[PDB]
């Protein structure tokens, strides 16, 4: 004990009010069921996310919004110099001096009246609207006219951003819906495009995962794109992360899939089945040559849905699936089984 | 380079305690960079924090709550005044230590790019080179918002990243087991480096930024020379066949500190190519590891959420 | 492009720095900022 | 100068020596078997294997000592002063040991089930093996008063025989109340109780996951491990119970009978309940593996794979 | 008549 004159006590404060902060969001975290969605030809990915969300912190971003807005406005301003586009009043040269005089001078997004009167008569000016008009010609903020008129809005001294302001200011996409009240994590992550096998490690703590095949694409080609979903599937359930995660499997577009198997065959696809060119049967096949690629089943399980854009039991099966695995994953984490 | 080095006598074996231990994380630790003060540095993590530890006091001097959770990188800047963040969410974002409201916030989010962030440094207060997930680099002005020098040619993607003291280049590392030592004024690559089976990992210059080394899932570090433009030295040995995550030099360059997945850190004498001592520390995959730009202390983090300071 | 004259150059370099290098020569554990100094 | 031998039958004798061989080869070939197989999350593990361990170390240590020296040899102790010491402590640090480890264990499953932040930042292996080193400690620092407390003395007719030298409590009746008192009081009655409550909750929230599996569109046959989870905390309750409250019940009955109130035949029902209680500890130290490995078919599987 | 035995 040194306190090194009051200084070292209230650094230590500071370091356990950051870790209760920390375990307050770590305990909302860990308390939180992380999902994976997989799927490389479409294959529901849209009508699952679409059927799954269907069912102060923005004070956080107001410097956000300041920060967009002045460079949307520096922007256009600049681009007039670039195409020769004068203002439609001269004495919209001084406004635009003293928007880079206040930018100039700060060391963030920041609002105040004086600024506030600046942009909006730049904004409301001619000229400055004719080289709006031209964006396409330089590079301008897609939210630039929608924060510019409502500058009146978000130059009030008590100003609080909308969620609009904030989904104003193309990876993985994250969905944070609830189900029976218990807390859903969506990673949508057949988005971006790359190796997977430098970054699926980041996945591992994933409670299941989400595996997503359409059963009307077992003719099309590039090569079968079944045979490629199959691949996948097994790239990714013998993977040496995913050893104990299990996979709720579905199957999508089960009524066109219905369809294409009234007119054509099965054999077309897979060569050595011979049964019955009804619906039971061929889901059968395609489920158990699916459900038949886990090299190890003593540690996991795969859950099989056929669901398509009808049957909105959906979000029940998910949860169903969820509680079956984390229920094995705390009996694993207990002593019994 | 072991034929002519090895008249050198060898640096004994290395005995180091773990001098301190910063615990908080709920996550797999991914980064960690010095400042260049070296007293403060950043360490980000998978439970949505990046959090700025004050390594002689083991202080949380800051925690920063992240917009998406998934996060590769970061990177502290030389004046100090900003970080950096990136990760599968494709967008770099960079948040201002010394604000008169004290509040850490985003600064910018530097966005468009179709991948992952697997890396990024910053140059100045004004630039900041990344590494991205569509086999692409880049330099970013954070002002602007927009890429100044995009840096494409790679075939798979780029996994790593290491600017030079100078700050004038920089090399990246990739899939193609080709490291590329590209240069930030001019814009294209200069040199590109074979010599790794699979895929490289982790890179890091040399101090003096003539030469850099390179960690690869080959079980192989691989110091290249920039100059020469072919491989100098395969850091490697037997019985060990694990990927390394992440490399980084001593001070002077006698000792270089590889991460295996043997889960426990090995520190090769980098002349006679040695494995010349074991920190063994960790209870899983090493996946970052830094030293202080004073030489003093060798910080280590991992997947079991523990950074240790060793000495 | 003489690679023995290059590595001969990050020997000379290493072997400048050895000396005044504190993790090759070592603490002297008094001078060291990471004593622990707490109880 | 022969006396205080009790005169019992030889073949109830006999009888209890074939129970303590028994429970004897059970509990060594169980646990030598578990330890192979935990030594082949993290934490239960090394909290099971530490059970094990403890009750691996009663049987070998106690059972062999106070088979030849309560059954055969009733009077004399075989092992000199500091044998009395460390029989004493050696059984009194397993006797904690065990004890704080099922609470470990019981807390553990509660924070694993009811808490799981808080159980993700409770439990790490470093934390782990630091803890079960800490406990095991603190079984020695709890049994150093069965060290200061006990010794030998000479009850023989006039104090000088050499045959007439016992193993005893060699303090004063408060002293000796008090100390018993206190390890029976907390070490019984403190595991009882968190025991008792965890794993009742557990088996509520266990109970209510079963009447929401009763989700059969998920399951497999999957449903029998439920089950057989609420029987294996059952089990351990139980057990935990019927195992070590007759031992503590006979030291309890050994701290306030002051021998105003005995007689010659709570003497020898003494005697024979001493043989019954430690056939119950051996009981429970025996049949942890058994009722960890019968729960667990798939590791049993692994048991029986290694053991073939 | 006591018993030593505990």
């Amino acid at each position: 004990g040194c306190t090194l004159s009051a200084e070292d006590k209230a650094a230590v404060e500071r370091s356990k009010m950051i870790d209760r902060n920390l375990r307050e969001d770590g305990e909302k975290a860990a308390r939180e069921v992380k999902l994976l969605l997989l799927g490389a030809g479409e294959s529901g990915k849209s009508t699952i996310v679409k059927q799954m969300k269907i069912i102060e912190e923005c004070k956080q971003y107001k410097a956000v919004v300041y920060s967009n807005t002045i460079q949307s406005i520096i922007a256009i301003i600049r681009a007039m110099g670039r195409l020769k586009i004068d203002f439609g009043d001269s004495a919209r040269a001084d406004d635009a001096r003293q928007l880079f005089v206040l930018a100039g001078a700060a060391e963030e997004g920041f609002m105040t009246a004086e600024l506030a009167g600046v942009i909006k008569r730049l904004w409301k000016d001619s000229g400055v609207q004719a080289c709006f008009n031209r964006s396409r010609e330089y590079q301008l903020n897609d939210s630039a006219a929608y924060y510019l008129n409502d500058l009146d809005r978000i130059a009030q001294p008590n100003y609080i951003p909308t969620q609009q302001d904030v989904l104003r200011t193309t990876g993985i996409v994250e969905t944070h819906f609830t189900f029976k009240d218990l807390h859903f994590k969506m990673f949508d992550v057949g988005g971006q495009r790359s190796e997977r096998k430098k970054w699926i490690h980041c996945f591992e703590g994933v409670t299941a995962i989400i595996f997503c095949v359409a059963l009307s694409d077992y003719d099309l080609v590039l090569m079968n794109r079944m045979h490629e979903s199959m691949k996948l599937f097994d790239s990714i359930c013998n993977n040496k992360w995913f050893t104990d995660t299990s996979i709720i499997l579905f199957l999508n577009k089960k009524d066109l899939f219905e369809e294409k198997i009234k007119k054509s065959p099965l054999t077309i696809c897979y060569p050595e089945y011979a049964g019955s060119n009804t619906y039971e049967e061929a889901a059968a096949y395609i489920q158990c040559q699916f459900e038949d690629l886990n090299k190890r089943k003593d540690t996991k399980e795969i859950y099989t849905h056929f669901t398509c854009a009808t049957d909105t039991k959906n979000v029940q099966f998910v949860f169903d699936a969820v509680t079956d695995v984390i229920i094995k994953n705390n009996l694993k984490d207990c002593g019994l089984f | 380079l072991s034929q002519i080095t090895n008249n050198i006598d060898p640096v004994g074996r290395i005995q180091m305690r773990t001098r301190r231990t910063l615990r908080g994380h709920l996550a797999k630790i991914y980064a960690m960079h010095w400042g260049t003060d070296s007293r403060l540095l950043v360490s980000a993590s998978q439970d949505g924090k990046l959090i700025i530890w004050d390594s002689y006091t083991t202080n949380k001097v800051h925690a920063i709550p992240l917009r998406s959770s998934w996060v590769m990188t970061c990177a502290y800047a030389p004046s100090g005044n900003y970080v950096a963040c990136g990760g599968l969410d494709n967008i770099c974002s960079i948040y201002n230590l010394k604000t008169r409201e004290g509040n850490v916030r985003v600064s910018r989010e530097l966005a468009g790019h179709t991948g992952y962030l697997s890396c990024c440094r910053f140059l100045d207060d004004n630039q900041i080179v990344t590494s991205s997930g569509d086999t692409t680099c880049a330099l970013w002005d954070i002002e602007t918002g927009q890429q100044t020098t995009t840096f494409t040619g790679h075939t798979g993607d780029v996994m790593s990243l290491s600017l030079a003291p100078d700050t004038r280049l920089f090399v990246s590392g990739a899939c193609d087991a080709s490291a590329k030592l590209w240069d930030v004024r001019e814009g294209m690559c200069r040199q590109t480096f074979t010599g790794h089976e699979s895929d490289i990992n982790a890179i890091c210059f040399f101090p003096n930024g003539n030469a850099f080394a390179t960690g690869s899932d080959d079980a192989t570090c691989r110091l290249f020379d920039l100059r020469a433009d072919q491989e100098l030295m395969t850091y490697s040995h037997d019985n060990i066949i694990c990927g390394i995550t992440s490399v980084s030099f001593s001070k002077s360059g006698r000792l270089l500190l590889a991460g295996y997945d043997d889960f426990n850190c090995n520190v090769w004498d980098a002349l006679k190519a040695d494995r010349a001592g074991v920190l063994a520390g960790h209870d899983n995959r090493v996946s970052c590891l830094g030293v202080t730009d004073d030489g003093m202390a060798v910080a280590t983090g991992s997947w079991d959420s523990f950074l240790k300071i060793w000495n | 492009m003489l690679v023995s004259k290059c590595c001969e150059e990050v020997r000379d370099y290493v072997e400048e720095r050895s000396g005044e290098d504190p993790l090759v020569k070592g603490i002297p554990e008094d001078k060291n900022p990471f004593k622990e100094l707490k109880g | 100068n022969s006396d205080l031998d009790v005169n019992t039958d030889i073949y109830s004798k006999v009888l209890v020596t074939a129970i303590y061989l028994a429970l004897f080869v059970v509990g060594t070939v169980g646990n030598s078997v578990t330890l192979f197989t935990l030594a082949r999350q993290s934490t239960v593990d090394y909290y099971l294997g530490s059970l094990a361990l403890s009750d691996l170390l009663i049987l070998l240590l106690a059972m062999p000592v106070e088979l030849y020296n309560f059954i055969w040899v009733h009077h004399p102790w075989a092992f000199g002063d500091a044998g009395c010491r460390g029989y004493y402590f050696l059984r009194d640090a397993c006797t904690y040991a065990t004890a704080l480890n099922v609470v470990s264990l019981s807390v553990e499953r509660y924070l694993a089930i009811c808490h799981p932040f808080k159980a993700k930042t409770l439990m790490s292996r470093s934390r782990t093996k630091k803890f079960i080193s800490a406990i095991w400690l603190a079984s020695a620092l709890l049994a150093i008063p069965m060290l200061f407390t006990m010794g030998l003395q000479n009850l023989s007719g006039d104090g000088t025989h050499p045959g007439g030298l016992v193993c005893t409590p060699i303090v004063d009746t408060a002293t000796l109340k008090v100390v018993i008192q206190v390890n029976t009081f907390m070490s019984f009655l403190f595991p009882m109780l968190v025991a008792s409550i965890l794993n009742t909750v557990i088996a509520n929230k266990l109970t209510v996951m079963v009447h929401q599996a009763a989700n059969m569109t998920i399951e497999p046959g999957r449903v029998q491990a439920l089950r057989r989870g609420v029987l294996v905390l059952r089990a351990v309750v139980i057990a935990f119970v019927v195992c070590w409250l007759p031992y503590h019940v006979r030291r309890l009955m050994f701290c306030y009978i002051s021998d105003e109130q005995w007689t010659t035949f709570l003497f020898d029902f003494y005697h024979y309940f001493y043989m019954l209680t430690n056939a119950l500890v051996y009981v429970s130290a025996a049949i942890n593996p058994i009722l960890y490995n019968l729960v667990s078919a798939n590791f049993r599987q692994v048991f029986l794979s290694t053991l073939a | 008549r006591r018993p030593y035995i505990l």
